[PDB]
């Protein structure tokens, strides 16, 4: 009912620097005398955690580095300095009237030194062959930034059918990303070809990291 | 110690109502408001309605009025929400929150409801040992493949939870009405295979607790 918009939608801030988050309102929530604007921190898989209520007053247990301000419709939350465990989507909510509404979302991400992924290729297990399946797994662990492309090659030729990808959220300590790719194939298709290469291009190096295995062993 | 304990995950067919419980402990149940919040996967937060455990007093969001009903039992100190005839746009994470005017102080874990009209399928656990060949050295990675299951979630554990520091758990991605999820653990070469590293996989719907030891191929 009362629209709350957050700017920007996503911000990148280096460790130890200042981050500014805005929350615009369609109606003045500060009515009657005091501001009824709350702030929340939500890490993936976890419920939102209340940081600051009424724009100014912080909740007990929350560090003083989390600071909020604003009145009427324009409200701002700042974190100074930022830490590795600040990776979360931050929300502003309003009380006042009439059905309670949350903000819009603003994802916080940390900029750090560029890291190269440690690539590890895994052949299908012996129990996969008995079931009739064949999944070749490839893990890309601890790298920055998030932008990465994985290309599967079977016997020198690229394969894009049956590729399953999943990206992790930023680490609460390392502030790094991780990705896993799997070739969902059948036993009939697996035994016909020999070489399987996992290839990944990144900003850290022009040469792609190629990890491969042969079925012949 | 104020706590809110919500129920487990839920799989429902379209056109079936469901009750979601929220157990409260550590405070006087009848003296505080309890708000309920909906979260569409990969989206923002939605306020559903509040309930006062003292007596029958509720106010709902106009978008949820004819769908959500709130009840509270004083003797068991549990807040319960019923959601009538669930659709595709109802598959979300529902939260219960303790509110002391006018901010949500304490939260539950959140119940993940999925609809979803597919059959519940058993997960298949596959151990991922390093590429064939008697070791490589330095620091080797181990993996665990969970292929073809329904529905969410799957709780992944390594050695009952002792070696849970260098673990990368990947979010599940749906393919052809089936979920797939992987986990990788990176350990030093000195502690493998001298120390036995096991993969603990648990699934609620199929009621399966498959434990698999990763042994060199």
């Amino acid at each position: 009912d009362i629209v709350l918009t957050q700017s920007p939608a996503s911000l990148a801030v280096s460790l130890g620097q200042r981050a500014t988050i805005s929350c615009r309102a369609s109606e003045s929530v500060d009515s009657y005398g005091n501001s009824f604007m709350n702030w929340y921190q939500q890490k993936p898989g976890q419920p939102p955690k209340l940081l600051i209520y009424r724009a100014s007053n912080l909740e007990s247990g929350i560090p003083a580095r989390f600071s909020g301000s604003g009145s009427r419709t324009d409200f701002t939350l700042t974190i100074n300095p930022v830490e590795a465990d600040d990776v979360a989507t931050y929300y502003c909510q309003q009380s006042n009237e009439d059905p309670f509404t949350f903000g819009s979302g603003t994802k916080l991400e940390i900029k750090r030194a560029d890291a190269a992924p440690t690539v590890s290729i895994f052949p299908p297990s012996s129990k996969l062959g008995t079931s009739g399946g064949a999944s070749v797994v490839c893990f890309l662990n601890n790298f920055y930034p998030k932008d990465i492309n994985v290309k599967w090659k079977i016997d020198g030729s690229e394969r894009q059918n049956g590729v399953l990808n999943s990206w992790t959220d930023q680490d609460s300590k390392d502030s790094t990303y991780s990705m896993s790719s799997t070739l969902t194939l059948t036993k009939d298709e697996y035994e016909r070809h020999n070489s399987y290469t996992c290839e990944a291009t990144h900003k850290t190096s022009t040469s792609p990291i190629v990890k491969s295995f042969n079925r012949n062993e | 110690q104020v706590q809110l304990q919500q129920s487990g995950p839920e799989l429902v067919k379209p056109g079936v109502s469901v009750k979601i419980s929220c157990k409260a402990s550590g405070y006087s149940f009848t003296s505080f408001y309890i708000y309920w919040v909906k979260q569409r996967p990969g989206q923002g937060l939605e306020w559903i309605g509040w309930i006062f455990p003292g007596s029958t007093n509720t106010k709902y969001n106009e978008k949820f009025k004819g769908k959500a009903t709130l009840t509270a039992d004083t003797s068991s100190s549990t807040a319960s929400m019923q959601l009538s005839s669930l659709t595709s746009e109802d598959s979300a994470v529902y939260f219960c929150a303790r509110v002391d005017g006018y901010a949500m102080d304490y939260w539950g874990q959140g119940t993940s409801v999925t609809v979803s009209s597919a059959k519940t399928t058993a997960p298949s656990v596959y151990p991922l040992a390093p590429v064939c060949g008697d070791t490589t050295g330095s620091s080797v990675t181990l993996g665990c493949l969970v292929k073809g299951y329904f529905p969410e979630p799957v709780t992944l554990t390594w050695n009952s939870g002792s070696l849970s520091s260098g673990v990368h758990t990947f979010p599940a991605v749906l393919q052809s009405d089936l979920y797939t999820l992987s986990s990788s653990v990176t350990v030093t070469s000195s502690t493998w295979p001298s120390q036995s590293i096991t993969c603990n996989v648990a699934h609620p719907a199929s009621s399966t607790k498959v434990d698999k030891k990763i042994e060199p191929r």
